[PDB]
């Protein structure tokens, strides 16, 4: 069963998520307006930049994350940011029309909008399939936040110094998740759920890879790099 | 080397 520390961990992550994900998406109005080439780059660049700040806020609240060095926190965030953004976006994703519904029409994104940011189907196609598969899992919010925290605290991220500590932190979360599924997630919805959730992490690595490739390509062009933000440039890379 | 991220982390 769920020890007291594990119940604590879940409580902390649930709160952290609630403090970094505003389901009313009220802040989307402060972003440069969407334009429906690469007409969506300014808007999505701001949205992404905003999301990076939110992911960081979540990360810092992950039990143990702070005990990591400055350099390790930085490495973990830079490598996971895009993945957590994709993962957290499953909350706004809807299988009705395969789009992300963030309140209003101006703030509802589809394949077209993402391509209007410069990306191709090489990324978008597997991204939609990912959203669908993750959505099909019908995760409890508890599982959702544990998955994002586990994604951030990954020992194999290149450049990790104290990988041992990173694994220790991640294990604590993994065990919390495995136990939670057994204690709180009822069958059949729990059938191989952990294994399936971990597979989603693997899918995120290839998505991360394809996004990076396309990001380097897009940002290599000064006129596009000009449309980004300082945070996006520092975190995702600056030619 | 990562000013903004650093600031956001502390
Ligand atoms: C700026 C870098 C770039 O490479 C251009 C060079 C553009 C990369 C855009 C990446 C994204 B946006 B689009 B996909 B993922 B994010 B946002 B938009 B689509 B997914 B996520 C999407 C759905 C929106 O979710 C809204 C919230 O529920 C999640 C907020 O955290």
């Amino acid at each position: 069963k769920l020890s007291e520390e594990q119940q604590h961990i879940i409580a902390i992550l649930l709160d952290a998520h609630h403090k970094t994900y505003d389901p009313t998406y009220a802040d989307f109005r402060d972003f440069r307006p969407p334009v429906r080439p690469l007409s969506m780059l300014p808007h999505l660049a701001d949205l992404v930049s905003y999301s990076i700040q939110k992911v960081i806020g979540f990360a810092k609240m992950i039990p143990g994350f702070r005990d990591l060095t400055s350099d390790d926190q930085i490495v973990l965030l830079k490598s996971s940011a895009i993945e957590v953004i994709m993962l957290r976006s499953n909350q706004s994703f809807t299988m009705d029309d395969m789009s992300w519904d963030c309140g209003s029409q101006d703030y509802k994104y589809d394949v077209t909008d993402v391509s209007k940011a410069g990306h191709t189907l090489e990324l978008i196609e597997p991204l939609i399939k990912f959203q669908v598969g993750l959505k099909k899992l019908n995760l409890h919010e508890e599982e959702h936040v544990l998955l994002m925290a586990i994604c951030i605290v990954s020992p194999d991220r290149p450049g990790v110094q104290d990988a041992k500590l990173v694994e220790a932190i991640q294990d604590r979360l993994s065990n919390t998740l495995q136990t939670y599924i057994r204690c709180r997630h009822p069958p059949p919805g729990s059938h191989q759920l952990y294994a399936k959730m971990i597979q989603k992490l693997a899918d995120l690595r290839s998505l991360n890879e394809e996004h990076s490739k396309q990001y380097r390509s897009l940002s290599f062009q000064p006129e596009n790099s000009m449309k980004l933000t300082p945070l996006v440039l520092e975190v995702f890379g600056n030619e | 080397n990562h000013p903004m991220l650093m600031n956001l982390l502390k």
